[PDB]
């Protein structure tokens, strides 16, 4: 009987019988550097966890077609014939029509993307009542098939059978989509645990969170949990997301018991318990529900459950937010957190007299820099293993080298780590700049900057644009200058602004003044040494005669350059105090 | 009209012009009477 | 029909039933179900609303309140086509007057089967979809009224619009016949107003625009204002008056 | 004047840094301030320079550099509290 | 009545100017009136028939010898005709007809050639070129 509103979480599924076989497909898209819209199989729960925060959508305003009109010229319910506006929850971007076509079969079919315009008719939506027996002007329907239809392009949202995986393509032909209430936002009570959340798992004295090795070490030990304190906290490491195992109303608020599935937004891997080791990570393609599932208890000793399964809507808020005390019990085995700086999260029955918990919100920027940060640490992964396989061997011509994705990424994470505009208010300024240095620390934290300086260095192997175009395909070879300049700017960019990072890229300042002839990356190294220098006492104390050489002979070989001068005037004055040096 | 600009954008993507370029180029059998059958 | 009028045609609108076919043999319709349910027939209003003792029963009703619905937008989408040019025509009275006569039949029909202590009627307009349609009629009516005070050539017109006005509050009231002060139909009522805030207020600013013009005009220096009578106040004397 | 304290005290900064200028001035508007009828009218005129110094955001200022001191104790903290 | 039966009368050469089709298309040609007062409704089922015509031959056509290329080319041709006198009336486009033609086009592709259509995806200028063929060919344009 509920129907849907403004500003109400939602999810699009379509339903498949591929080879006689029934699927359920959510439409999903990345945001971060992938414009394109795809379907995740929300199916086969058990097996895999669905990730539903790259599928979830909010309704951000619903228009009538002539309202849309003079507009364009120029929490409520949602009527058929309305325009609606989708936006992506973890990316913000909203839904449109790219007129760009992928698929050549499907003619007069453009795709369906993500733009941040939000002033065209293709950005929105209209809603229709596929079921014969409603009509229009009717109450918008609940959980059953509706058609969306492009305002612009006059195209319905047609599903596109894919041989090896269907996908969406805005059409001329009819498909059944069905929403999903997720969250309808109003309800929702602050201070309360509710599902589909990232959080830290803090203890209520020792506060160490339950936290994995970094990327010091491989990922098979990271795959171990952990309790550190300090400074750990606050790393993007230390975040868990829960996902609740029913699809609908997943944003609903977690209560005492409910099973759930714990993922690291860092790594991506969702954590389980076997009954001959402690709890590990593993990706979601091996993650099974009867072992990633865990539930919280108020009290240590164990008691039946008798709740309800499914409560629709938020239900009862249960659990609060602030740092409500509970305990992770695995429904297979029953056990019970145990505890005995770099503390063993062993995992057995009789559990510890202190097992309390504390929630920790951190914020929805943190999170969104989080999977930022797991996205791109993905994709630098798979190309830097692609083209060093390419460089080293020549046995597999198919390398997974994605030039346009990595290009566009670049692109996105100097968008978002481009520095804000010294004419704004004051206190929106500050707080801009408060929020890029959290960015640059966690990007810290994390170690993307080495990663950044791997790629670097695997493109800086090719001698030259044509000669990497010949290894590698012509196009990637006139893309090579253009992503080398974007990952000098990305460095300048996460370096620049604070001391910290600077600091601890001195000790590879001397790789950059060993490239620094390279005439073509000459202006980005000139760039990130200036940014480091100006901020760093310690960068500049460890420059040495031969590097000033260096300089002044690039100065020579290159031409009269005022940026050569300015680095030249950063050596010798730093912070009022003078080099005699 | 913008409606007029989607239905030429749909018509557009409809007929690619190389092909009108090459229907437009098929040229005629000169007839000794020839049959009106053809282009 | 606009077009074809533009370019010429030999009918010069001869017959602009396109717009609204039968009018006529809608207001007869309507009437006939008003006098079927005339006299608080009590017992007629309740077969109307369900036929007992046949084996099937439709809702005439809710027939109603859906055709009250589907006349409510289409006078809203005339509204919003005439909304930008700020003038109405001939052609556009003429249609004007035509849905205002079958609204009005329209809402006199329903108010003559809810009058009375009819507690089914009422149940089954307050859970219809009447609490759309009638906040559709206040925000039309608050912007024709709006825009036809300005105008002066349109007053018939005018006076139609107010009368349907009048005739949907009678209609409210007759809803609010039995409120109890704990009213369910009360509660509705105030979600109602609450959703149509803006419209409702822009209503009652027009009305008090004139309310107090009344009594403006009635004051001793506004009388002597003008010695002979007639609207001797010039444009700019009476705006510093 | 005002404006430029509450500016100062937003910047972000570790440490909240003593201020000569600030001591000096908040010492001064903290003493620009201060039978029936002549206690109504110093009321009245306590109202006044309260108001006309703190139309331009002087209660904003003391809050803002009260949530900069970080919970420590400090010459500019007493002062910002006599001007409170 | 008479778009109902316009089937009737079709892939007759001698037919061409005797059809039902062919009187509903008198009854409309040049009248910007009628052409205005056309209707949705009877469009539609004329866009219909061009469907079924476009995916299913002429039965005739097959009984006499005709080969099989799975759809109806004198029909769909008499049925555009019908739906170009509707659209074009005294040298200009009539926009209400055009948009509802254009928007049933699209809906249902099936109205148009096998090689325009995406699922074969052959070409206008390669449909044209088999054409020939088919001229060319005393079987490919059988009995």
């Amino acid at each position: 009987i509920q129907f849907l509103r403004t500003d109400d979480e939602v999810v699009l599924q379509c339903t498949a019988t591929i080879h006689k076989e029934q699927q359920k497909l959510c439409l999903a898209a990345e945001g971060f550097g992938n414009r394109l819209c795809f379907l995740e199989s929300t199916s086969n729960s058990k097996n895999v966890p669905p990730d539903l925060s790259i599928c979830t959508f909010v309704l951000e305003q619903s228009l009538s077609v002539r309202a849309l009109q003079e507009m364009l010229a120029n929490h409520r319910t949602l009527l058929y014939g309305h325009a609606i506006l989708l936006r992506h929850s973890y990316s913000g971007m909203y839904l449109c029509c790219l007129s760009t076509s992928r698929s050549s079969t499907d003619k007069l079919a453009f795709d369906v993307g993500l733009q941040e315009d939000t002033t065209g008719e293709a950005c929105w939506w209209t809603i229709h009542p596929a079921s014969k027996q409603r009509s229009e002007g009717e109450k918008v329907r609940v959980g059953d098939d509706l058609i969306l239809v492009s305002v612009s392009s006059e195209r319905y949202l047609h599903l596109s059978y894919g041989n090896s995986s269907w996908h969406v393509d805005a059409a001329f032909q009819q498909t059944l989509w069905s929403v999903a209430p997720i969250s309808s936002g109003s309800e929702a009570a602050q201070g309360y645990l509710i599902g589909g959340d990232v959080l830290r798992l803090l203890h209520g004295h020792m506060d160490e969170c339950l936290t994995v090795p970094s990327g010091e070490h491989g990922e098979e030990q990271r795959r171990t949990v952990h309790y550190e304190g300090g400074a750990v906290s606050v790393h993007a490491r230390s975040l868990w997301r829960l996902e609740t195992l029913r699809v609908a109303w997943s944003g609903s608020h977690i209560r005492w018991g409910q099973p759930f599935r714990l993922r690291h937004v860092t790594t991506g891997k969702y954590l389980s318990l076997m009954e001959d080791k402690n709890l590990l990570l593993m990706d979601k393609e091996k993650a099974d529900v009867k072992s990633t599932a865990f539930a919280f208890r108020s009290s240590k000793e164990k008691l039946d459950v008798g709740v309800r399964k499914e409560v629709d809507g938020m239900g009862t808020s249960e659990i609060k937010y602030g740092d409500s005390i509970c305990y992770i019990q695995h429904v297979d085995t029953g056990l019970w957190l145990t505890y005995q700086i770099q503390r063993k999260a062993i995992m057995h029955h009789e559990g510890h007299m202190d097992d309390g918990l504390n929630l920790s919100r951190s914020q929805h920027e943190e999170s969104r820099t989080a999977r930022v940060i797991r996205s791109t640490v993905f994709l630098f992964n798979r190309f830097i293993r692609g083209l060093d396989a390419l460089s080293k061997k020549v046995k597999l011509p198919t390398i997974d080298l994605p030039i346009e994705s990595v290009s566009l990424s670049l692109q996105d994470l100097i968008g978002y780590f481009h520095p804000p505009d010294e004419h704004l208010e004051h206190e929106d300024k500050q707080n801009r700049l408060r929020a890029l240095k959290n960015r640059q620390n966690l990007f810290q934290e994390e170690g993307m900057i080495n990663l950044v300086l791997e790629c670097i260095d695997r493109l800086h192997v090719y001698s030259s644009a044509a000669h990497f175009a010949d290894v590698a395909g012509r196009e990637a070879g006139e893309s090579w200058k253009s992503i080398l300049n974007s990952l000098y700017e990305l460095l300048a960019a996460l370096i620049r602004g604070n001391r910290k990072n600077c600091a601890q890229f001195s000790g590879s300042l001397d790789w950059l003044i060993s490239r620094l002839e390279r005439l073509e990356a000459s202006s980005g190294i000139l760039e990130v040494l200036h940014c480091v220098l100006v901020e760093s006492p310690e960068a500049l104390n460890i420059i040495k005669e031969g590097h000033i050489k260096s300089i002044i002979s690039l100065l020579d070989k290159h031409g009269r350059n005022h940026k050569v001068l300015d680095v030249l005037c950063s050596l010798c004055v730093c912070h009022g105090v003078a080099v005699r040096s | 009209k913008g409606e007029a600009i989607r239905i030429r954008s749909i018509l557009r993507s409809l007929i690619p012009l190389g092909d009108l370029v090459g229907v437009i180029s098929i040229a005629f059998q000169m007839p000794e009477p020839d049959m009106s059958a053809g282009f | 029909q606009n077009k074809a009028e533009g370019l010429g045609m030999v009918t010069e609108e001869g017959s602009g039933e396109k717009v609204l076919q039968d009018d006529e043999f809608t207001c007869d319709l309507f009437r006939f179900l008003q006098l079927l349910c005339e006299g608080h027939n009590s017992d007629f209003q309740n077969y109307l609303r369900t036929q007992t003792g046949n084996n099937t029963t439709v809702n005439i009703i809710i027939s109603t309140v859906d055709y009250l619905l589907r006349v409510q937008e289409s006078i809203s989408d005339f509204y919003w086509y005439y909304s930008g040019k700020d003038i109405i025509d001939e052609q556009g009275q003429r249609n004007f007057s035509k849905a205002i006569q079958v609204a009005k039949q329209v809402f006199n029909t329903l108010t003559e089967y809810i009058q009375g202590p009819c507690t089914g009627n009422q149940q089954s307009l307050a859970h219809s979809r009447l609490w759309d349609a009638v906040v559709g009629f206040l925000h039309v009516f608050a912007h024709m009224q709006m825009k036809l005070s300005q105008d002066s050539s349109q007053i018939e017109l005018l006076k139609e619009l107010m009368d349907l006005q009048k005739d949907m509050v009678v209609m409210l009231l007759s809803m609010l016949e039995g409120n109890v002060v704990n009213g369910t139909i009360g509660k509705q009522m105030v979600d109602m107003l609450v959703e149509s805030s803006n419209n409702v207020e822009m209503i009652l600013k027009f009305f008090d625009m004139f309310l107090k013009l009344k009594d403006l005009t009635s004051s001793d220096t506004f009388k002597e204002y003008d010695p002979d009578g007639k609207g001797v106040i010039s444009k700019r004397d009476f705006h510093k008056a | 004047l005002i404006l430029l304290f509450s500016r100062t005290a937003l910047t972000e900064k570790c440490k909240l840094e003593e201020d000569f200028l600030y001591m000096a001035y908040a010492d001064i508007m903290a003493k620009s301030c201060h039978s029936f009828e002549e206690k109504e009218m110093e009321k009245q005129k306590l109202l006044y320079q309260q108001a006309r110094l703190h139309d331009r955001g002087a209660a904003e200022m003391v809050l803002q550099t009260i949530s900069a001191s970080k919970g420590e104790t400090g010459p500019m903290v007493a002062a910002t509290l006599k001007l409170g | 009545y008479l778009l109902e039966n316009s089937s009737v009368g079709l892939a007759s050469p001698a037919m061409r100017g005797s059809t039902p089709l062919d009187v509903a298309a008198a009854s409309v040609m040049d009248n910007n009136e009628l052409a205005l007062a056309l209707r949705e409704p009877d469009l539609e089922k004329v866009v219909r028939y061009l469907a079924g015509c476009g995916l299913q031959s002429c039965q005739m056509l097959v009984s006499k010898g005709y080969p099989d290329i799975g759809w109806n080319p004198v029909e769909g041709e008499r049925y555009l005709d019908f739906l170009r006198f509707a659209v074009f009336c005294n040298g200009e486009s009539v926009e209400e007809n055009a948009n509802v033609v254009v928007r049933l086009l699209i809906r249902r592709p099936e109205c148009f050639g096998p090689a325009l259509r995406g699922e074969g995806g052959n070409g206008l200028l390669a449909a044209m070129e088999e054409a020939i063929k088919i001229a060319e060919d005393p079987s490919r344009d059988g009995p």
